């Protein structure tokens, strides 16, 4: 019954989201519930809501200070409990609005995107990972590490008269909030000149 | 309570991560310059003493800030990182006066982050 | 009464005022620090058009609440009390140096004697529409992913951190603008 959890901050308000699921997806989750206790503002515990193969809770109860016990329960029996802090399991939200503009004057491509964490109250420092490769055939992705929402790709670095695929992801970089890479953004494509 | 046994660096991390932001949310819409600054503090233990007082000791006009999210986090940080703080906890229980008082808290928390800056509280040379 | 407070580089506090009503007069400035109950009068006045317009206090790197009052003789016209560091203006970055490595640069400078500051480097090539920026806790900012083949204009400044000093501080003035193409200094860009 081993499991994982991740938190996401200020999702649809001042409310945070906690998501958990079993490592083994071939598990009959019949009557198994997830309960989080501790590090909550007004209550001792919260029970997560099941949706197909995942469990979640959207709430404002998290203190974001101190550890919580997350338990897999069958009735009142604890099958497995793990202690973890909501502030150390933060999955960043994926960037969006990825755009590439070819600048002939500069002999480069200007890449821009929107970083949702910048609009949040907490966690205002994330590291971005931009990946690109030709849209046709198999290639090892070229990765660019950034701390801002723009980068340039010099023309000389890309093959001419070719179509490229580009995507981006983010991870918390903060001395308090720690966690996981976001999912990749949807991919954008662009064409290189002669 | 004596705030000299606190993990100040851990408390500082908690302030900068979330508490600072929650105080700003509470004060939203007020002019920075709108409240006169009246409450001061010196060292980190003294600042925590004054933060303690203003956040949890009930004043007149502002009966309770204790239920506020910034206060609940402050109580959480002090219970985790100040040993014997929860063993000394007393076990029984927006106004234009609360905004004044929260403005005072913001200054103390900020002063808690400047412990190395000198003040009028002087005379300390040695051998 | 309109007022301005500047705490220059944690050295000097300057409080300036203007009030058209009290033009035919010298308004007096009285101050004290926290606890030091009796007010003292200003011993360093700024004048404008022959009349008092400000005061200079030697603050000697001290972080306190300055309590002050401006008076039309005995009658107080304006009274306020503010944490002095809230009006901090750090000094301009000194001894700014650049070290290049292929498509990267490391900008260093003399750090100030006080903490919780952000040393910001702004840069652009003629192809950029706005200044791009990178900042750090110390004056050692590394900007990777640039183009050795392009000319870049650069300038540095010091800001106080809002979480520690509050929102009303002043950034330092920017240091001298320098131009760089292929790891060598240039005149124009
Ligand atoms: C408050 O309650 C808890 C549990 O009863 C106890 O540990 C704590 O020390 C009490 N406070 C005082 C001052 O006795
Ligand atoms: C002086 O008054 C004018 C408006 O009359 C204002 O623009 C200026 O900033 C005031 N000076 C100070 C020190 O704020
Ligand atoms: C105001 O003070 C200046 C000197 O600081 C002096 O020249 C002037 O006569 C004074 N004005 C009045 C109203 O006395």
């Amino acid at each position: 019954h081993s499991f994982w959890c991740h938190s996401q901050l200020e999702v649809d308000g001042s409310q945070h989201l906690l998501t958990c699921a079993f490592n083994d997806s071939d598990i009959n989750t019949a009557n198994l519930e997830f309960q989080i206790c501790g590090a909550l503002l007004r209550v001792k515990c919260l029970t997560l809501n099941k949706l197909q193969d995942i469990y979640f809770i959207k709430t404002s109860e998290f203190l974001l200070i101190g550890s919580s016990n997350i338990c897999v329960k069958l009735g009142q029996k604890n099958l497995t409990c793990k202690n973890m802090a909501i502030n150390t399991i933060v999955k960043a939200e994926a960037p969006s609005d990825l755009k590439v503009v070819y600048r002939k004057e500069a002999n480069d491509f200007l890449v821009t995107f929107n970083a949702p964490h910048l609009k949040k109250k907490y966690l205002k420092k994330v590291k971005h990972d931009v990946a690109y490769r030709p849209a046709r055939g198999e290639s090892n992705w070229t990765h660019v590490s950034l701390f801002h929402t723009r980068t340039t790709i010099p023309q000389r670095k890309l093959r001419p008269k070719a179509m490229y695929e580009i995507k981006v992801r983010s991870i918390p970089h903060n001395d308090y909030f720690k966690g996981f890479w976001s999912e990749w953004s949807p991919s954008s494509t662009f064409e290189t000149p002669e | 309570y004596d705030f000299t046994n606190c993990d100040f660096e851990k408390i500082k991390a908690a302030y900068l991560s979330t508490i600072s932001k929650d105080l700003i949310t509470y004060m939203s819409g007020t002019k920075s310059t709108e409240f006169q600054n009246t409450v001061s503090c010196s060292n980190r233990p003294h600042c925590l003493t004054e933060i303690q007082s203003l956040t949890f000791n009930p004043t007149a006009g502002c009966a309770s800030l204790a239920k506020e999210m910034f206060a609940m986090k402050t109580k959480a940080a002090l219970a985790i990182w100040c040993p014997g703080y929860s063993e000394t906890q007393i076990n029984a229980t927006t106004t234009n006066k609360c905004l004044e008082q929260v403005s005072q808290l913001q200054g103390l928390w900020r002063r808690f982050n400047r412990p190395l800056l000198k003040q009028q509280g002087t005379k300390h040379h040695h051998h | 009464v309109q007022i301005q407070i500047i705490y220059f580089n944690l050295e000097t506090v300057q409080v300036t005022w203007n009030a058209s009503k009290y033009s035919r007069t010298n308004l007096t400035f009285h101050y004290r620090f926290n606890g030091d109950e009796a007010y003292d009068q200003c011993t360093n006045y700024l004048l404008q058009e022959g009349h008092t317009s400000g005061c200079l206090l030697d603050a000697e790197q001290r972080d306190d609440i300055l309590y002050f009052s401006i008076r039309n003789g005995t009658h107080p016209v304006f009274t306020a009390s503010r944490w002095m560091v809230y009006y901090l203006k750090p000094s301009s970055p000194k001894h700014v140096r650049f070290s290049w490595h292929q498509d990267a640069v490391t900008v260093t400078c003399s750090d100030l004697s006080y903490g919780d500051l952000l040393y910001e480097v702004q840069y652009r090539s003629p192809f950029d529409t706005e200044w791009q920026s990178k900042q750090e806790n110390t004056c050692n900012v590394t900007i990777e992913g640039l183009d050795a083949e392009k000319c870049y204009s650069f300038w540095v400044r010091v800001k106080a951190m809002e979480d520690v000093y509050g929102p009303d501080t002043y950034p330092s003035d920017w240091s001298e603008v320098t131009c760089w193409q292929r790891g060598e200094i240039r005149d124009a860009c």
